[PDB]
């Protein structure tokens, strides 16, 4: 189990947690 | 930054949702 | 970018998002 | 369950997170 978040599964985990404020990137 | 903190190291909910927006 | 949370991917989403309180699986 | 909705289809946190304990 990776707990490192990197390249696209950060971008996601961005996507999941961030909701309707959005993000950079 | 968001690459040291979450990908390099472990980061929390706490501390990835304050990369938002 | 995939916005589906499956396999490994769905365990991290998990781990990441329900911290203290831990989760089944 | 957890995979129709978070793998099959799209989850949000709120539903994630009453995956939760």
């Amino acid at each position: 189990v990776n707990q490192h978040l990197c390249g696209s599964h950060l971008v996601e985990a961005l996507y999941l947690v961030c909701g309707e404020r959005g993000f950079f990137p | 930054g968001i690459v040291e903190q979450c990908c390099t190291s472990i980061c929390s909910l706490y501390q990835l949702e304050n990369y938002c927006n």
